């Protein structure tokens, strides 16, 4: 019923948070690349 | 080439979620209005009485 469709609308919301998650995966990857370059510089 | 094939075979998780959201909201409405639509004949019968 209504609260079911409501917490799976929160679900369409959390996979949009799972769109943020792609974004966070890229930021993690980018931080890793930055650290790699820095240690290479050393 | 992997990146290109991925561009061809990888989609907007967001777009798909949006489409599903709209479809989900529509489906419950359809069920409920079907249930209500059955009532109209019932009330015409009530009038019959």
């Amino acid at each position: 019923s209504n609260l079911p469709l409501d917490q799976l609308l929160t679900d369409l919301t959390k996979n949009e948070k799972g769109r943020l998650t792609p974004i966070t995966k890229q930021q993690s990857a980018n931080s890793a690349k930055l650290t790699a370059y820095g240690t290479l510089k050393s | 080439l992997t990146s290109a094939r991925s561009r061809i075979e990888d989609s907007d998780y967001a777009t798909e979620v949006s489409n599903m959201s709209r479809a989900q909201i529509l489906q419950q409405a359809g069920t409920s209005v079907l249930a209500q639509a059955n009532q109209v004949p019932q009330n015409v019968l009530s009038l019959l009485r």
